[PDB]
């Protein structure tokens, strides 16, 4: 704060501030699907018959 | 080495293939689209 050194005395030094680092490297996500080619022989829910 | 060998025709050797059943009776080839194949005979029969 500042407290209250005297004017006789020449009082202690304040560490100014700072210094906080990190990391926060990788991520990934891949959402691989299957077409299924022999899924096409049958009539879909869709594709009125 | 010093040989200079020209060559003929070469023979074929097709050991014997004659269908007459895919030339005599199956004249009519349709493809497919769907998963079934139906086939119907109506059983005429008049009085």
């Amino acid at each position: 704060m500042a407290l209250y050194v005297s004017p006789i005395v020449s009082g202690e030094v304040i560490r100014s501030r700072g210094g906080s680092t990190s990391e926060f490297t990788p991520g990934y996500v891949k959402p691989k699907h299957e077409v299924n080619p022999q899924m096409t022989l049958r009539r879909l829910p869709d594709e009125d018959p | 080495m010093y040989t200079t060998a020209q060559l003929l025709a070469a023979n074929e050797q097709k050991f014997k293939f004659d269908p007459l059943f895919l030339r005599l009776f199956f004249r009519e080839s349709y493809p497919f689209t769907t998963e079934k194949v139906y086939l119907s005979q109506i059983p005429g029969l008049v009085n």
